[PDB]
C-alpha cells in the first residue's frame, strides 16, 4: 500500500509526531480483536507486502530509513545513501525487497534488546529518547557511522521511539511531551514493563475465555509496582494500540 | 488473507477470584457448599481460599469446589447460590462474563448483581442497567489500579474538593491519583468513598465526585482502546468542554472522537 512514512526531526511538533504515529499504525493493523487492533497474520501475507520503511528526516538532505517487518513491528534494517545494513535476525527475505537498490550489508548482532544493549554498553533506563537523541542517531547512521557500540544505541532509541510507539498509547504520549517541552527523558519502569510485555498482553488478549487471560500479566507502575492484569475488563489494557498476532478466537 | 492458521485453544479453563462491587469477591459463604447454600459479597481475603476461587469452565458454568454457581429462579430478585452442577436447572448453572465486566445468565437474560454495600450482602440476579453494582473483573488480585490520568492539552484530572477538572499533571499532587476499581469505578485515592459521576444522564450532564454508596450507573466507567471513558448504560463518553480547560468542566458527551474526549492512564 503505502511505504513513505515519513517524520521530520525539522520543526517538528507533538502534533507532527502524533500524526507519524498514527499513520504507522493505520499501515500495520490487519484486523480487530475483542476491539483492539492486530499487526496482520504472517501466513495472509507473501513477501513483497512483508516489509515497510519510514523516512526519518533532520533536513531534506541527512536522514535515514527503517526497515519495519509488518508481521511484528520489528526494526530489520536501516538505510543511509545507497548502504543498507541488515540486523543479524531479519528474515531471510529481507534483502528481497528491501533495499534493493543500495549495497547491502549484514550487522553482527540482531535488534532484541540484550544484544542492542548488550553492543551499547547501556540499557534502555539508560539511554535518553526525545527529539536530540533521534537527531543525532539520524546524523551518526548518515554519516557513515560505523562504531557497533553507537549504532545498537541508536538503534534502542530509534526503535523505542517508531516501533514501540506505535504499540502503546502510553509510549507515544511521553514521546510526544519530550517533543512538546523540548525535554529527553530515561524510560520508566512501567514503560519498560510494557515493552517487555507486548507479547504476553497480545496473548492473554486473544486467548482469554471468559473475559479472562489463562496467564496473568504483571506490569509495574512508575513507582515500580506491581499492577498485576488478568481481565479485558481491567482499564491498563487500554493503553494497547496494536497486539502482536497470536491465534483467532474460537467463534 | 488466504490459507489462514491457528485458532485459540479452548481448554483454558482459569480459576481466578472475581471482584466487584466496592473491591469486594463472590464469595461461598463460610465454605458452605451444601446444596442451596447461598453466595455472598465478602472482603477478598488475605490468602487465596476455595470459597473465593472459581473455575471458569468451557461448559460456561462458573465452578467453586466442583459445585455450580447457580441462580434460584429467572425474575429480577432471585438469589444466586452454590449447587451440584448436574442437579440444578443446566440452564441457570451457565454464565457468560462479557468484556465490559458484566456476568449473565443467559437463558434468564438476567445480571449477577452486589445489591447491598453491606460486607457480606447476597448476591442476586437483577435486570441488566449497567449499575457499578452489577460490574465485576477477574484475576486473583483484586487490587485497585491508582494511576493519574490525563486529557486534552496534556492536563490531568484533579479532584477539588467534590469538583473535579484539567490542571498541570503534577506528580506530588495527591489529589491527582484516582483508584480505579474492580467495579469499574473511578475513585479519589484521597477519600474511596467517592466516585467520579454524571449529575444525570442527558449530553451536558457535568460529572463530579458523589459516594459511591449507591452503586448506579452514572458510578460506573469503562476505559476503551480509543482514549475514551465511557458510559455503558448512557451511550456516552467523558468530555472536556468545548475543548477548553478553563470551563473547568468535564461533561458527559457522545463520541466524536475529538482530542477533548481522549484520555491516557499514566501509571
Amino acid at each position: 500500500e503505502d511505504r513513505p512514512i515519513k517524520f521530520s526531526t525539522e520543526g517538528a511538533t507533538s502534533q507532527s509526531y502524533k500524526q507519524f504515529i498514527e499513520a504507522l499504525r493505520e499501515r500495520l493493523r490487519g484486523g480487530l480483536i475483542h476491539d483492539i487492533p492486530v499487526l496482520p497474520d504472517p501466513t495472509t501475507l507473501q513477501e513483497r507486502n512483508r516489509y515497510i520503511t519510514v523516512e526519518l528526516s533532520n533536513s531534506d538532505t541527512e536522514s535515514i530509513e527503517v526497515g519495519i517487518d509488518v508481521t511484528n513491528a520489528y526494526v530489520v534494517a536501516y538505510r543511509a545513501g545507497t548502504q543498507s545494513y541488515f540486523l543479524r535476525d531479519a528474515p531471510s527475505s529481507a534483502s528481497d525487497y528491501l533495499f534493493t537498490g543500495t549495497d547491502q550489508h549484514s550487522l553482527p548482532f540482531y535488534g532484541t534488546y540484550g544484544d542492542l544493549e548488550r553492543w551499547a554498553h547501556q540499557s534502555r533506563q539508560q539511554i535518553p529518547l526525545g527529539l536530540q537523541a533521534l537527531t543525532h542517531g539520524i546524523s551518526f547512521f548518515r554519516s557513515g557511522g560505523n562504531d557497533n557500540e553507537e549504532k545498537a544505541r541508536t538503534l534502542i532509541v530509534i526503535i523505542q521511539m517508531v516501533a514501540e510507539a506505535a504499540r502503546f498509547r502510553y509510549i507515544s504520549n511521553r514521546v510526544r511531551v519530550s517533543i512538546q517541552t523540548g525535554t529527553a527523558f530515561q524510560p520508566d519502569a512501567a514503560m519498560i514493563s510494557l515493552e517487555n510485555n507486548w507479547d504476553n498482553l497480545s496473548r492473554g488478549v486473544q486467548e482469554s475465555v471468559q473475559d479472562t487471560f489463562p496467564n496473568q500479566v504483571t506490569l509495574t507502575n512508575i513507582r515500580n509496582e506491581p499492577v498485576i492484569v488478568d481481565s479485558l475488563s481491567h482499564p491498563t489494557v487500554a493503553v494497547l494500540a496494536l497486539m502482536l498476532f497470536v491465534c483467532n478466537p474460537p467463534n | 488473507i488466504v490459507e489462514k492458521s491457528k485458532i485459540c485453544s479452548s481448554r483454558y479453563e482459569p480459576t481466578v477470584r472475581i471482584g466487584g462491587r466496592d473491591g469486594m469477591c463472590v464469595d461461598v459463604y463460610d465454605n458452605g457448599y451444601h446444596n442451596g447454600n447461598r453466595i455472598i459479597m465478602w472482603k477478598c481475603k488475605d490468602r487465596l481460599e476455595e470459597n473465593q476461587l472459581w473455575t471458569l469452565k468451557s461448559d460456561k458454568t462458573i465452578r467453586s469446589n466442583g459445585k455450580c454457581l447457580t441462580t434460584y429462579g429467572y425474575a429480577p430478585g432471585s438469589y444466586v447460590m452454590i449447587y451440584d452442577c448436574t442437579s440444578a436447572v443446566a440452564e441457570a448453572t451457565y454464565w457468560e462474563i462479557w468484556d465490559n465486566g458484566t456476568i449473565i445468565n443467559p437463558k434468564s437474560a438476567l445480571v449477577l448483581s452486589a445489591e447491598s454495600s453491606s460486607m457480606g450482602g447476597t448476591l442476586t440476579v437483577q435486570t441488566n442497567e449497567y449499575l457499578m453494582r452489577q460490574g465485576w473483573r477477574t484475576g486473583n488480585n483484586t487490587s485497585p489500579f491508582v494511576t493519574s490520568i490525563s486529557g486534552y492539552s496534556d492536563l490531568c484530572m484533579q479532584a477539588q474538593g467534590s469538583n473535579v477538572w484539567m490542571a498541570d499533571c503534577d506528580s506530588n499532587k495527591k489529589e491527582q491519583q484516582w483508584a480505579l476499581y474492580t467495579d469499574g469505578s473511578i475513585r479519589s485515592v484521597q477519600n474511596t468513598n467517592n466516585c467520579l459521576t454524571s449529575k444525570d444522564h442527558k449530553q451536558g450532564s457535568t460529572i463530579l465526585l458523589m459516594g459511591c454508596s449507591n452503586g448506579w450507573a452514572s458510578q460506573r466507567w469503562v476505559f476503551k482502546n480509543d482514549g475514551s471513558i465511557y458510559s455503558l448504560y448512557d451511550d456516552m463518553v467523558m468530555d472536556v468542554k468545548g475543548s477548553d480547560p478553563s470551563l473547568k468542566q468535564i461533561i458527559l458527551w457522545p463520541y466524536t472522537g475529538k482530542p477533548n474526549q481522549i484520555w491516557l492512564t499514566l501509571f
